[PDB]
């Protein structure tokens, strides 16, 4: 799983662009 | 003039550019004829 992981890669916020987090950590 | 004020949620006009926000010390220095600094999204987070 780290192996997988590490392979996937507010400055927006200044707009308006919140971001929810997720439910599942 | 007026005084400069940092750290707080302030209004704020440097050089005609208008905008509000948190003055915040920079941490980078740019050329010495450069007065704004921006990010990837063309956003002003920057400013001599």
């Amino acid at each position: 799983e780290d192996l997988l992981f590490n392979k996937v890669t507010c400055a927006q916020k200044f707009n308006g662009l919140t971001v929810l987090p997720p439910l599942l950590t | 003039s007026t005084n400069l004020v940092k750290n707080k949620c302030v209004n704020f006009n440097f050089n005609g550019l208008t905008g509000t926000g948190v003055l915040t010390e920079s941490n980078k220095k740019f050329l010495p004829f450069q007065q704004f600094g921006r990010d990837i999204a063309d956003t002003t987070d920057a400013v001599r």
